[PDB]
């Protein structure tokens, strides 16, 4: 799929993720969700190659929940995104390689912060303020590194992902027929209806 | 006694216990008869039923169009060893475009049957087989034993009672012999042979089975109404 | 064919016991007796060449050998097993360690990697356990001088000096007499012949005693010049006429 | 009872089944007996045809591994045969992967490991044989290699195996102890043949015809076994002196 | 006790009791025998007719290897024909690989491997028959017997089966009275003269004769059956002789 | 074949018990004690060598207690070249664990692995079971100071003071009675070596019969340090307690 | 690999190994399963031979294998960790290819199953466990509670009992529960559910553990505390 | 020991003959064929009053057209009831039609001799298969561990089976009507069963033509049971 | 580089009557611009009066034919000499082409 972007702020991280499905020259669906809940405090975003996006997402869910089950216990977002990034970097030496990028947003219950990690398909692991996958960064991190500080609200937040947005949406060839919000904080997980 | 708990153990007079005992479950099967001409093979078996609601358990199969064969013993180890004939002479057929000879099919069975007597772990198979067919060279009629042993004969007997039935062919042997071109006569002295063997019973219409194969008669079994005419 | 025996052939009896490994103990002490002394610069390992037949040449039939240049080891027991450990303890210090490192295993953990056979022929199937007992000495840089003690269970354990087989416990009480920790390597190599003329019967002499040292770098036995890091082996055999040398100030 | 059927270890710390494997060894009712000449390894064999039906060509314990090395077997044929094979096999493919000729000893301990795997997994049989293995070394020089179904191996001067292996044994300790050397000092094969021929008819007390012996002859890069008149002319020369 | 339980067990003999235990299957088969002559090999067979209604000639027991070994075998027939199948496998791959047809020593040694690897191990049975074989190859005539053991030996005449002794006697007569050698038309009416005199042990049942034949001049080096009149010359010189 | 001669290690016996399991732990039973003692601020592992020797070099010597990192130890009870095997097998599992979360090994996580291993032998496979039984002590950060043990039947559970080896129902009753939950870390080494000095077949306890280690957070701020202690400082550790 | 056939029939038919992993269960502590009107109860004994324990960390009876299916067992707890582990897969396993949770009745045909294979493969003994298992279907408020064992064989129950002295329990359960007219609430079937266990617990200090099941993913352990009330309950009732 | 695939010295393997005698313990099934349908019975046999006798399934379906009833050690039957509906639904992929119930039955009882040292016992469980098909109508078979199949025109297995099978052989007739087999399998399931037969503790089930494999309703078994006693009053 | 495939040519014709059906093929065998022969049968009796015909590459087509003749033996055998019908037997030959679904049977089959 297209564009996905991710940003953490004082007390919560929000990813967006458009909402177009294309196969051929026709937009199948406008209302696509490229997420997944790996845990209730842990978040996770992806975009890539037809199928294996999904495929790859609801195996990473389905090992989490299985961890949860058998400690009762959730798992960090450093290590989850750790699980993560080894199955990736597992992959990309495979026969048939996951073509998978992917955000991770989640909010440290022991800690108390919130983190966002980029992981691409080759298994590159890295911990941002904000982050991107493919093109959209091209675009977007302009805005987020004039703009972006530690300790915005989750409202401040979400104007800077509203920006970036209508950047996209001004110089993108392609349209992504919009973005579904997302926040991940103490609370757990979110969706904004409006946006 | 300290020689018969495995197939692969040998006793101090060199008999082989496992291997009787699957002779053994032959005999206790129920009788059936097999002769030949020169032109026909026959053979005629009496089926055995659990009890009055029960149906006639089957004792005759097919492997081709040119050959088959009938069981005494566990019905389960025939099924194995008539899927394998049935399996060789269709790789006969596909390869070689051509059909399978009768002695040739009794080698393989013994060879199979062999490997089961040698070896740790497995059993010896629990069934005898009257193997007739229609070759190149004739009619034919083959005795299989667990054992291994295959033998070619003019006519012969296997199940309980069976040596009544081949005492009588081995008198009949130089009448039966000549019946060329003549089924019904062949079946008729086929029955009369089975005949001998029965005590307390006799051959009803859904008790009798029947198979015969020829010059141009496919491997084909009579049941039911059609032996009718033969009781 | 096929291996049919996937079983354990040594299994825990009521009392507690593994009669396998017992067993193999109790042909451990049937065994010619062997010996080690560890001294400050070095450390000595002994045996007698117990030979069947006067007409076998026992020089072809070695009982301490070396398994690394700085490791040597002798035996109690089934000769035929320790050979075959001495096959596998070769081979293991390079595949297990110096193909990976670069360098030759310290004595420690080759002894764990010898103990860690002896302990699967233990409990792995359709096998018996090694029907010896290894003494191997050695030396590394950063743990210095070493002697271990290896049983058929797979168990080891490091000694200043120890005995095996038949006359060991005689043996190991002439030994807590003689040690202490200010033995050069030439005290301990008097101690050893010593301590050996006790357990036998016959001659004794060069060709009867096998015995050999962890010692100084042999620079002369390297076989090549040109590489001041590599200094030779510590490893080395006493000859038949270096072992009568020290018979005549005995 | 279990312990003296396959081989685990007894109480006593014994291997039944080698011990018995052993036994075997002497079923045959043959002795044999090996020497070292100066060029040379000498060994001869007991041969027994008691069967007239028998063709007396193909009875042989004595067997050619390879080029260089010569091997006679103590023990049931089938068994020798099977030790041949493997030994054959096992020459071939050491020349094949090292390029030179597998020297006797290593042949020896390599039949050795073998058998010592037969005393320790138990789905295996020893071999109820005692291989003795013989060459002109191109290092070690004249060379004799005996192995048991113990798994055990040693280098000998020389050696005797069968039912009146101590009888022999003992004749050649009291040779080699007076000449305190060891080795036959002599420059030809055939008079170290003589030498091996006499001392066993000495020690056992028995005259021998051409057809009643066996002899194989190691040189340096050759193994060769004699034919029956080879062995008379040397009954003559030592009937002659 | 309990030695005998198990294959490959030694006895504190030393020996092998189901290995011995087998030869008695083998001393209970019929008779065969094998005579080596001057350019070739003879090899005959006791079939005993349990029955009129076996059909004559028909069950063959002689078996040809390659085109020029034949074999035969008494005891448990099934475990002669297993080796059998062995043996043809094992001539097919020399040929394969050398180009040559099996010498009869290697093809020997073959057959000897194989029936010596089931005495090593307890999860297999030895083999229920004793087997003489042989044929022509580049060196001449070859005449082998084969035990249950994995023994074997050349042989100038064979015999095994349960008339062996009766057997053995006369080809020792043959041997004494020939030693310039035996030709092969001979060596055919002598083999079943032997046969018929062997019978004697099995006189209870009447029987049947089967005799084959490798030789150089008589049928070009390759196994043969012998058939029609020579069968016929050869039974009727056999019951002259009883007679 | 060769059905005549296996054992049959993997089966119930009339009564529902495992013979092999039950055999095993009888071994044990005769194995040196080894006693573990969990505190607020820490846990200590205390554990007996069988029958030494003048001549045995202790310093370099180790049979009883084991590293699996650095958070975690272990005390052996058993066959130790079978606790060696597992030992290396619990090393491993730690490594795999930190190298695809990034954090260490929950101590649980670790025995429930090893205790896995153990059962799998008393099910499957016709092999005979390790005779050992370990003693965990370990720390991670979601229950703190944790000890456990683990037997032959792959069974494992939780413990405030424990003992396992020799004399075990003589031991345990000692611990039941001086113990405190509110106790301190060198109250609990004082108790251990009691214990040990009570129970012990020997006529006297010395510092060569002995093996020590504690885990303490007494460790410069938040953070665990090992202390596997040396010769020397068993012989200081007896004289403070006031045994020798 | 070992193949050797350890569960086989006897003379009288019957398969001695399966015979015998029951006894294993016998021996086992108690454990007994109560279901509501709109609820299901786990109890479970814990012997107080074992003091000095640390209950934080001691692996506890009553496991979850799904976030609205429980199970408890009776028996060997090695082995009863196996099935529990195996069940956890195999509810994660159905997820991913159906999208919808296991329903109580297909988590138990595969428990089950899972133990049926353990009595008819080669080289391996049957579980010496018996288990329940418990919970809501999903958008079902009909609870749901199953008993396996060793042999394999399953079935639905209203109320039941596993372990040492469940001969017991079970009597005091086939009396006292009524299937007209089942514990309407949580208070009523948790009462039932200790009452039954005070018959065989000796005392009810630590050695009872509860755990109650809602409908909806609802579930939760009590504490010593709010058990030690219902047996302070209990027996002020039963002096009169 | 001794091996699991031995013969006695009679020619019978132990272990299959062995597992007759445990079905021989389990619950009592009735089956019996009429030219209006198959009907199939079972004793449900409850080890407690708490136990959800609904939950207890010793009638399965397999097919549309093809039941099964079993007894003896149940919890072996459901790897042979996968194995049968698996066969039944792939010849329907491979042949777009129905499988005979011959054919069908001989599929599971390939399964029965399939042990060795494969699983390691033979199955301690009887199966009564029932069904029908266009070739030879209704049907009813009687699949044991040994591997053979018998047909029946009427049969019971379990623990009132030679009872039952005595009391079948004067009852049956080849003009026997749906209702009046139903009735009849409710009467011997009585006359066997220790505790007294209800609705809760005895299930009946049929397969017709028309309407193909039905297991009946608690209520609709209870307006035969008491249709059943009427008529045994009558006379 | 080796080529497995080839085209031998021909046509077939299947036309269903109420009561009736025929299936018809030229007899001609051709590679490239060469006749390898004037009469080479293409449409074939395959029992239980089914006729069948694989056009395309012979070898293939022989090969298809020769399974199916096959296959309806085996009917016979495993469900009691019953007869094969026509969707049964379109059914089963689905299932005989899709088994080489990455390395086909170069042919156009009708019954
Ligand atoms: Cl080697
Ligand atoms: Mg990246
Ligand atoms: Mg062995």
């Amino acid at each position: 799929m297209d564009i996905i972007l991710g940003i953490r702020v004082q007390d919560s991280v929000i990813l967006a993720s458009s909402k177009a499905v294309t196969r051929g020259i026709s937009v199948l669906k406008d209302s696509d969700d490229k997420t997944r809940q790996l845990s209730p405090h842990t978040l996770m975003s992806f975009a890539g190659e037809a199928g294996d996006t999904v495929q790859f997402a609801e195996y990473i869910q389905a090992n989490i929940q299985l961890y949860s089950i058998r400690e009762d216990y959730e798992l960090s977002p450093q290590a989850v995104s750790s699980f993560v990034r080894q199955e990736l970097a597992k992959s990309i030496r495979s026969r048939r390689p996951y073509q998978v990028n992917v955000l991770i947003g989640g909010y440290d219950k022991k800690k108390n912060k919130p983190e966002l990690y980029q992981i691409d398909y080759l298994g590159t692991k890295v911990e941002l303020p904000y982050g991107a996958h493919g093109y959209s960064g091209f675009y977007t991190f302009s805005l987020l590194d004039h703009h972006y500080r530690p300790d915005m609200t989750t409202e401040e937040g979400l104007d800077l992902l509203k920006l970036c947005v209508q950047e996209l949406e001004k110089r993108m060839p392609m349209d992504f027929k919009g973005v579904i919000v997302k926040i991940v904080d103490k609370d757990g997980i979110r969706q904004v209806d409006d946006f | 006694n300290n020689y018969d708990g495995d197939t692969v153990t040998f006793s101090p007079t060199g008999r082989l216990f496992q291997v009787e005992y699957a002779l053994e479950a032959i005999k206790q099967g129920s009788v059936t008869v097999g002769l030949r001409s020169n032109t026909h093979a026959v053979l005629v078996a009496l089926k055995r039923n659990a009890d009055e609601l029960s149906s006639y358990q089957k004792k005759i199969i097919k492997c081709d169009e040119h050959m088959g064969l009938s069981l005494a013993g566990l019905a389960p180890d025939a099924r194995v060893l008539s899927n394998y004939l049935r399996q060789q002479c269709n790789y006969s057929s596909l390869v070689f475009n051509r059909k399978l000879a009768v002695e040739r099919a009794g080698h393989l069975l013994c060879d199979k049957a062999q490997k089961n007597t040698q070896s740790y772990g497995g059993r010896p198979y629990g069934v005898g087989l009257l193997i007739i067919g229609y070759d190149k060279s004739g009619a034919h009629l083959l005795e299989f034993q667990p054992s291994g042993n295959v033998t070619e004969l003019y006519g012969t007997a296997i199940g309980a009672r069976s040596q009544g039935a081949k005492t009588y062919l081995e008198r009949t042997l130089d009448t039966f012999i000549k019946i060329d071109g003549n089924p019904d006569e062949l079946i008729k002295a086929g029955v009369e042979a089975i005949s001998q063997s029965l005590r307390d019973e006799s051959l009803t219409v859904d008790n009798l089975s029947i198979a015969i194969v020829g010059k141009d008669t496919p491997f084909t079994i009579y049941d039911g109404e059609a032996v009718a005419k033969y009781i | 064919m096929t291996d049919r025996y996937s079983f354990s052939l040594t299994t825990f009896s009521p009392s507690g016991k593994l009669g396998q490994i017992d067993y193999a103990l109790t042909a451990v002490k049937q065994g010619v007796t062997s010996l080690g002394i560890k001294a400050t610069n070095g450390v000595v390992i002994a045996t007698e060449k117990k030979s069947s037949s006067p007409l076998a040449m026992s020089e072809t039939l070695s009982k301490v050998s070396l398994l690394t240049p700085d490791i040597g080891a002798v035996y109690s027991g089934m000769g035929p097993d320790y050979r075959v450990l001495v096959d596998k303890s070769r081979k293991v210090a390079h595949t297990s360690y110096k193909r990976i490192y670069g360098e030759y295993p310290p004595t420690k953990l080759l002894v764990s990697e010898v103990a860690k056979i002896m302990q699967e022929a233990t409990q792995s199937g359709g096998v018996r356990p090694f029907g010896v007992s290894l003494l191997i000495a050695g030396h590394d840089e950063f743990n210095g001088f070493s002697l271990y003690q290896v049983d058929p269970s797979g168990s080891y354990f490091p000694w200043k000096a120890t005995a095996i087989g038949k006359g060991s416990v005689a043996a190991k009480t002439f030994l807590e007499k003689r040690w202490n920790d200010e033995l050069e390597l030439e005290d301990a190599i008097h101690i050893a012949l010593l301590t050996l003329k006790e357990s036998v019967e016959g001659e004794f002499n060069g060709d009867t005693i096998e015995l050999a040292i962890i010692g100084d770098e042999n620079p002369d036995l390297l076989g090549y010049t040109g590489i001041p890091t590599d200094k030779g082996p510590r490893f080395r055999k006493l000859t038949s006429q270096e072992i009568n040398d020290r018979l005549e100030a005995l | 009872g279990y312990d003296r059927h396959i081989t685990i270890f007894s109480p006593e710390g014994r291997l039944y089944q080698v011990e018995y494997a052993f036994k075997a060894t002497n079923q045959t009712n043959i002795n044999s007996l090996a020497v070292r000449g100066k060029d040379c390894t000498v060994v001869i064999s007991q041969k027994k045809v008691p069967d007239k039906l028998l063709d007396p060509t193909t009875v042989s314990y004595i067997f050619c591994i390879s080029r260089t090395i010569g091997m006679v077997v103590n023990g049931p044929i089938p068994d020798a045969r099977n030790a041949a094979l493997r030994a054959k096999a096992e020459a071939a493919e050491f020349r094949y992967k090292y390029g030179y000729d597998m020297p006797c000893d290593v042949l020896a301990k390599r039949m050795a490991n073998l058998s010592q795997i037969y005393t320790q997994r138990a789905y295996m049989r020893p071999l109820g044989v005692i291989l003795t293995f013989v060459s002109v070394d191109e290092e070690l020089g004249p060379s004799i290699y005996k192995t048991d179904p113990a798994g055990y191996y040693v280098g000998y001067k020389a050696t005797a195996t069968g039912p009146k292996q101590q009888e022999i044994t003992t004749n050649l300790e009291n040779h080699f102890k007076k000449s305190k050397i060891d080795h036959i000092n002599e420059e030809s094969w055939e008079k170290v043949v003589e030498f091996a021929i006499t001392h066993m008819i000495d020690a056992l007390g028995t005259e021998f015809s051409k057809n009643d012996l066996e002899v194989g002859v190691a040189t340096k890069d050759k193994f060769f076994t004699l034919s029956a008149e080879n062995i008379e002319e040397r009954l003559v020369a030592i009937a002659e002196q | 006790t309990g030695y005998d339980l198990s294959n490959s067990v030694f006895s504190p003999d030393g020996r092998n009791f189901q290995v011995e235990y087998a030869v008695k299957a083998v001393e209970n088969g019929t008779t065969s025998i094998g005579i080596k002559c001057n350019d070739g090999v003879v090899f005959a067979v006791e079939k005993l007719i349990t029955s009129k209604l076996l059909v004559p000639q028909k069950n063959v027991k002689i078996q040809v290897v390659d085109r020029h070994i034949g074999c035969v075998y008494s005891g448990l027939i099934p475990d002669g024909r297993h080796l059998v199948n062995r043996g043809r496998e094992e001539a097919a791959s020399f040929k394969k690989l050398y180009k040559t047809p099996i010498p009869i020593p290697a093809f020997a040694d073959r057959l000897g491997q194989y029936v010596q690897a089931h005495t090593l191990y307890n999860s297999v049975r030895p083999f229920g028959v004793s087997t003489i074989f042989g044929g022509v190859d580049k060196n001449g005539a070859h005449l082998y017997m084969l035990e249950p053991s994995g023994s074997y030996w050349g042989y100038k005449g064979a015999a095994t089966g349960k008339g062996r002794q009766s057997a053995k006697a006369e080809l020792e007569k043959l041997v004494d009275h020939h030693p310039e050698g035996l030709s092969a038309r001979e060596a055919v009416k002598q083999a079943a003269k032997i046969i018929y005199l062997a019978h004697e042990d099995n006189k209870e049942k009447d029987f049947e004769l089967e005799i084959s034949w490798c030789s150089l001049s008589e049928t070009n080096g390759l196994h043969k059956f012998v058939k029609g009149d020579l069968l016929q010359e050869a039974i009727d010189f056999a019951q002259k002789e009883i007679n | 074949g060769s059905r005549r001669y296996d054992s049959r290690t993997t089966i119930f016996s009339p009564e529902g018990r495992l013979y092999q399991v039950e055999y095993a732990l009888e071994s044990i039973s005769h194995a040196g004690t080894a006693i573990g003692i969990m505190a607020s601020d820490g846990i200590v592992l205390a554990a007996e060598r069988k029958v030494t020797s003048t001549l045995l070099e202790q310093d370099t010597s180790t049979e009883k207690l084991y590293k699996l990192n650095d958070k975690i130890a272990v005390a052996v009870a058993g066959l130790t070249a079978d606790a060696e095997i597992l030992i290396n097998t619990a090393r491993i599992h730690a490594q795999n664990y930190l190298k695809t979360y990034n954090e260490d090994i929950p101590v649980e996580i670790l025995v429930r692995r090893l205790s896995d291993i153990k059962q799998g032998y008393t099910q499957h496979g016709g092999l005979r079971p390790f005779g050992v039984s370990f003693i965990y002590a370990g720390y991670d950060d979601r229950y703190g100071y944790q000890l456990y043990t683990s037997n032959p039947s792959g069974n494992y559970t939780g413990w405030k003071a424990i003992s396992v080896g020799a004399n075990t129902s003589a031991a345990q009753t000692l611990l039941q009675m001086d113990y405190k939950d509110d106790m301190k870390v060198d109250d609990a080494i004082e108790l251990a070596l009691k214990t040990l000095s009570k129970t012990t077949d020997s006529s006297a306890l010395t510092y060569d019969r002995l093996e020590f280690a504690t885990i303490r957070k007494g460790a410069n701020d938040g953070e665990v340090y090992q202390k596997i202690f040396k010769p020397q400082e068993i012989k200081d550790i007896l004289v403070k307690t006031g045994i020798t | 690999g070992y193949d050797r056939a350890l569960s086989i029939f006897s003379p009288d038919g019957h398969i001695f190994q399966v015979e015998y992993a029951l006894e294993a269960v016998k021996r086992g502590t108690c454990a007994v399963g109560v279901k509501g009107k709109n609820c299901v109860v786990l109890g479970c004994e814990r012997r107080s031979t074992l003091k000095l324990q640390d209950t934080r960390i001691t692996p506890s009876k009553v496991s979850k294998i799904d976030s609205h299916v429980v199970l408890s067992f009776s028996g060997l707890n090695a082995d009863s960790r196996i099935l529990i582990e195996k069940a956890r897969v195999e509810a994660q396993s159905h997820r991913l290819t159906l999208e919808d949770p296991v329903t109580v009745e297909y988590l138990t045909r595969y428990v089950a199953g899972v133990q049926q294979r353990y009595t008819q493969s080669g080289g391996v003994r049957p579980f010496g466990v018996s288990t329940l298992i418990a919970g809501f279907d999903p958008r079902d408020d009909e609870p749901k509670l199953y008993q396996t064992e060793p042999s394999g064989i399953y079935s639905s129950w209203s109320a039941q009992t596993i372990g040492r002295n469940s001969k017991t329990v079970r009597e005091f359960l086939e009396k006292n529960y009524d299937r007209k007219e089942p514990p309407a609430t949580v208070e009523e079937c948790v009462k039932l559910t200790v009452r039954s266990l005070l018959e065989v617990v000796q005392t009810g200090a630590k050695n009872i553990e509860i755990t109650v099941v809602k409908p909806d993913s609802d579930i939760v352990a009590l504490s010593s505390e709010e058990i030690n009330q219902y047996v302070t309950q209990i027996e002020q009732e039963k002096q009169e | 020991d001794r091996g699991v695939s031995t013969f006695s010295p009679e020619g019978r393997l132990f272990q299959v003959e062995y597992s007759l005698e445990a079905i021989k313990l389990g619950s009592t099934a009735i089956g019996i064929a009429t030219k209006e349908g198959v009907v199939l019975g079972v004793e449900k046999r409850a080890t407690s009053p708490l136990l959800e006798s609904d939950s207890i399934e010793k009638i399965v379906e397999i097919d549309r057209h093809i039941g099964c009833a079993m007894s003896g050690l149940t919890a072996d039957a459901r790897s042979m009831i996968e194995h049968a509906r698996t066969a039944a639904v792939t010849h329907n992929l491979y042949y777009d039609e129905d499988i005979n119930v011959e054919s069908l039955t001989q599929s599971v009882c390939d399964l029965a001799l399939r042990f060795g040292e494969l699983m390691s016992r033979p199955f301690g469980v009887a199966l009564l298969i029932a069904g029908h098909d266009a070739d030879d109508g209704y049907q009813l078979f009687h699949a044991e561990p040994s591997g053979t199949f018998y047909r029946y025109n009427a049969k019971a297995i379990g623990s009132g089976s030679e009872g039952a099978q005595a009391e079948l052989l004067n009852e049956w007739h080849s003009s026997l009507t749906l209702k009046e087999a139903e009735l009849l399998v409710l009467k011997i399931l009585k006359q066997v069963m220790e505790e007294k037969l209800d609705e809760n503790n005895a299930q009946l089930s049929c397969i017709t033509k028309q309407d193909g494999f039905k297991i009946y309703d608690n209520e609709k078994t209870a307006e035969l049971i008491k249709e059943l006693k009427e008529k045994e009053a009558a006379e | 580089q080796f080529n497995p495939y080839g085209d031998n040519g021909g046509t077939i014709l299947g036309i269903a009557g109420e009561d009736f059906a025929v299936l018809a093929g030229d007899t001609r065998n051709i590679t490239d611009y060469s006749i390898n022969s004037r009469y080479e049968p293409k449409v074939f009796d395959c029992g239980d009066n089914i006729v069948m015909s694989a056009n395309g590459f012979a070898a293939d087509g022989d090969a298809l034919v020769k399974r199916f003749k096959n296959s309806v033996k085996w009917y016979h055998f495993d469900h009691n000499d019953k007869k094969l019908s026509i969707n049964s037997a379109a059914r089963n030959i689905q299932h005989l082409l899709y088994s080489r679904r990455f390395f086909p049977y170069y042919v156009y089959n009708i019954i």
